[PDB]
C-alpha cells in the first residue's frame, strides 16, 4: 500500500483503443487502462 | 520501410506484419475472448485461463514451454480485457520459430490436466489479492458490474466463491468455443508476412461461431457501494458512453480530455483541467480527480472518477458533476476544444510510439474493424469533432441514466438522488 | 394472577413485572442500541459488544461472571436487533439476586481491557462464519444494505475489514451513548415489581440522548447480487413497508399472510398460500417461496423471498410478483382475508405463549410505545384491517421503488428492469 | 449446509413486532425473523 495524501494523485482511466487492459505474462504482470 | 500488411482469410482471421529494422520481434495472437463471454455458471474461467498459459499442452510439456522460452530469453504475456485476450510473445529475431511453436501449443493445444489445473487454482486468489490492492481495481470493477446487467458487468477477476471450482472441462470448453478462427488476429512486429501467413494457414484453422458464451450488450443504471476504514474514498460516476470506433464515441473522447486530468507534468498541477479547476476551487487542499472514458464494441461508459477524503466526498463529487453540467449547458469556448484535440492526438501518437504499443493498437483494430487504419487517418477523424458535438455528448452524461461505485467511509458520498 | 405492571421513571426507562406461578424467572434489560446506530467509522461495534458480554467489568471479573452463572445453572443471552439489543438473563427463582448483580455489571460497568478485547476479536470471524452458513443471512443482510442508504442498511455482523480494528474506546463509547436510561426497559417474568423498581432506580440512572451515532431513516431502491456456484439461488424483492405499530403496517402484515408461506404442516404443502399456488403452477417440481415482512420504527420492508434453481430463478421470481400484482389489481375475495387474519391472530398468540416469547414481546413494546398493550387489544387492531386496505397496501408494493438481493448462479435472475 | 431440493423449504420472513431479530447468548445463539 502506497500513501495517497498529496496533490500527486493523477490516476483516472481512459486510453484510445484499450480500456482497462489487464496483462498476465509468464515473466512480468500488471493492470493498466 | 515496408508498412503493415493485413489479410483476412476464408476463416476470417486477420494477420499483419512489419519487417522492422531493429533486433526485436514480437508476435501476438489476439483471440476475441474477453470476460464478457462467461455466464453465471462460467464466471472466472477466463481469469484461470489467463493464468494457466504455461501448463502442459499437446506438443509441449509445461517444463519445456517455460525452460524453452527461458533458454532464449523470451517473454510470454497473456493479456486480457472485458472484450479481448491478447496472447503476446517477445524474443530475439533468430528465435521467433522456437517461440512461435510455443505460442501455438499454448493456444491451440492446451491439455488442462485435472492435476495441473488443480495446482493452479490457488494462484487465482494470490493474483486477485495483488490486483485488488489498488482501489482503482475494485471500484472500476464494481462500476462495470453495476452499470451492466449481463455481459460486460462480468469482472476480470475470479469471484471469490468460484476459485477452486473452475473445472478442466470449463477451460477446455472456453478455449474450444472462443479460441477460434473467426475471432483471431495474428500480429507480428518483426516477422515476414509471407512466412507468417503460411504458419497461420497451417495452425489457426478452427471453427466456432460467436456467442456460445452468450454474447449481447445492455446498460443498466446502478450503484455498488463498498464501505472501508480508509481515510480516502474513491467513487466513479458514469453514463452510457458512445460505442467503439463510432463518431459519438470519438466525440466523447475529445470531451473527455477537455476535463480529463491525467497530469502531463511531474509534481505539476493541471491548469488545463476544468474538472480539476472547478473541483479544486470548491474543494480542500489534498484531493485528486479525473475524467473516465471507456469504449467497447456494443456500449461505452463515460464519466469521471474521484478520490476525496471522508467529509469531502460529496463536495468533490458534486463539484465535478456541476462542471460537466456546465459544458452540457452549452458553455464551452473554441480555444479549449483545440487544445483538448491536440492533447488527444499527441497521446494517441505516443501510445503507438512503442513496439508493444503499436502491436496492441494493430491487433486491437484487427478485432474491431478488420484492417489497419493508419495514424494520419486516425488523426483526421478526431479533428472532425465539432466544438458543439462535444457539448452535445456532454449533454448526454447529464441526461443519461447514472451509475456509480464508491469505496471507503461513505458517510459523505452522494447517492443517485443526491445529485 | 397479577398482570404486568409498567412504570416510566423520570429518566424515561420503562419497567414491567409478572409474579408467575412456575419455578423459572427471567430478567432482560433491553437497551435501544441496534446495528442502525453505527457510522461508517463505527460499523461492527455492536457485533463485538454483543460477543463481549462475559469480559471483566467493574464489580465482576470475567471469571467470576461466567463461573458465577454456572454455579447456579443460569443463562445469559444478548439479543441484538437492527433496532434493539435485548440482554436476557435466566435462572432459578432463588438466584435472581446473584444473577441480577451480574446483568448490572455487564451492562453498566463493562471495562473493555485492551488485552481482553483483543483476544475476542478473532471470535467475530468465527461467529460471522457460522451465521453466514444460511443463505438467508447473507441475502437478508444484502437486502437491508441495498434498500437502505444510511442507518438500517448497516448489517448485524461486522464487516470483514473491520474485525481486528474494533477498538476499546469504540466499545466504551457505544455503551456510553446508547446504553443509557431513556433507551432502556427492564422486564421481569418472575420478579417483584416493587423490588425490581428499587434496583432499577439504584442502578439504571445514566444520561445520554438519542442519535450520537447518527439516527435517521431513509429508503433507497437498490440491488445487491452475489454470484455463487450453488445449484440453488435465493433472492428477495422488497418495497418500503409501512412503519412499526401503525395501521398501514398492520395492513401489510395481514396482506403478508394472504400470500405468506410459512408451512403450518410437517411435510405438508400450502393450499392456502397464493404465492405458492401461483408460483407452483408456473414453476418446476422442487422450489421454495415465502413472503417477507419487516417492520421497524421509521421504515419497513415488505415483499417476498424466493429459492429457485439456476434456470427457474426468473420464472419463480416473476410468477411471485405477478400474483402479488393480482391482489394489487384489486382481485381479492373476502374469504381469504379472514383466513389470513385468523392465521395471524393464532400466530401472535403462540408467539407469546412462552416465557421467552412473552418477555421479548413485552420489552419490545416498551421501547416502541412506552407501555404494554394486552393481547386482546392487539387482536382487535389486526381485525380492523379492511379487505380493501390489504389490496391497497399491496398496490403499494407494485407501485413502490423496488429493491432486490439474490445469491447463487445468476444467469436467470431478473434485474430491476426485468420485472 | 442443508440441501434444499424439495417442496419442503418455504422460509420467508415476517413477524409482528420483531423483524430480522438476531440473538447472541453464551448458552445459545441464532437468527430469526
Amino acid at each position: 500500500k502506497r500513501s495517497v495524501l498529496c496533490r500527486e494523485s493523477l490516476r483516472g482511466q481512459a486510453a484510445g483503443r484499450p480500456l482497462v487492459a489487464s496483462v498476465s505474462l509468464n515473466v512480468p504482470a500488471s493492470v493498466r487502462y | 520501410p515496408q508498412d503493415l500488411e493485413f489479410t483476412r482469410l476464408p476463416n476470417g482471421l486477420v494477420i499483419a506484419s512489419l519487417e522492422n529494422y531493429a533486433p526485436a520481434s514480437r508476435i501476438g495472437l489476439f483471440i476475441k475472448a474477453g470476460s464478457r463471454y462467461e455466464n453465471s455458471n462460467n464466471l472466472g474461467t477466463s481469469h484461470l485461463l489467463r493464468l494457466a498459459s504455461s501448463l502442459t499442452t499437446k506438443g509441449a510439456s509445461s517444463f519445456k514451454i517455460t525452460r524453452g522460452i527461458e533458454a532464449v530469453g523470451g517473454k510470454l504475456s497473456v493479456t486480457s480485457t472485458r472484450e479481448n485476450m491478447a496472447y503476446t510473445v517477445e524474443c530475439l529475431r533468430d528465435d521467433v520459430d522456437i517461440l512461435m511453436e510455443f505460442l501455438l501449443n499454448v493456444t491451440t493445444a492446451p491439455e488442462f490436466r485435472r492435476w495441473e489445473v488443480a495446482a493452479l487454482q490457488p494462484q487465482l486468489r494470490i493474483d486477485k489479492a495483488v490486483a485488488l490492492q489498488n482501489p482503482q481495481a475494485h471500484v472500476i470493477e464494481n462500476l462495470h458490474a453495476a452499470a451492466y446487467r449481463n455481459a460486460l458487468a462480468n469482472s476480470l477477476y475470479c469471484p471469490d466463491y468460484r476459485i477452486g471450482k473452475v473445472t478442466p472441462v470449463e477451460l477446455h470448453d472456453y478455449v474450444q468455443n472462443h479460441f477460434t478462427s473467426a475471432r483471431m488476429a495474428l500480429i507480428g512486429l518483426g516477422v515476414s508476412h509471407p512466412v507468417l501467413k503460411q504458419v497461420a494457414e497451417q495452425f489457426l484453422n478452427i471453427r466456432g461461431g460467436l456467442g456460445l458464451s452468450g454474447a449481447k450488450a445492455k446498460y443498466h443504471g446502478g450503484e455498488i457501494r463498498e464501505q472501508n476504514g480508509d481515510s480516502l474514498v474513491h467513487a466513479a460516476l458514469v453514463a452510457e458512453s458512445a460505442a467503439i470506433g463510432s463518431a459519438e464515441a470519438n466525440a466523447f473522447s475529445v470531451l473527455q480530455h477537455v476535463l480529463g486530468a491525467g497530469p502531463h507534468v511531474k509534481r505539476g498541477s493541471n491548469a488545463t483541467s476544468s474538472l480539476y479547476q472547478a473541483v479544486a476551487k470548491g474543494v480542500h487542499q489534498p484531493f485528486d480527480v479525473s475524467a473516465f472514458n471507456a469504449s467497447y464494441s456494443d456500449s461505452g461508459l463515460f464519466g469521471f472518477y474521484t478520490i476525496s477524503q471522508a467529509a469531502s466526498a460529496g463536495d468533490v463529487i458534486k463539484a465535478a458533476y456541476n462542471q460537466v453540467k456546465t459544458i452540457a449547458q452549452g458553455n464551452l469556448s473554441n480555444p479549449d476544444v483545440q487544445a483538448a484535440k491536440n492533447k488527444l492526438k499527441a497521446g494517441y501518437l505516443m501510445s503507438v510510439e512503442s513496439s508493444e504499443g503499436f502491436l496492441d493498437e494493430v491487433g486491437s483494430q484487427a478485432l474491431a474493424a478488420g484492417s489497419y487504419t493508419p495514424p494520419s487517418t486516425v488523426l483526421q477523424q478526431i479533428d472532425a469533432v465539432a466544438d458543439a458535438d462535444v457539448i452535445n455528448a456532454a449533454k448526454k452524461f447529464v441526461s443519461g441514466r447514472k451509475s456509480m461505485a464508491a469505496s471507503g467511509n461513505l458517510g459523505h458520498t452522494p447517492f443517485i438522488d443526491e445529485l
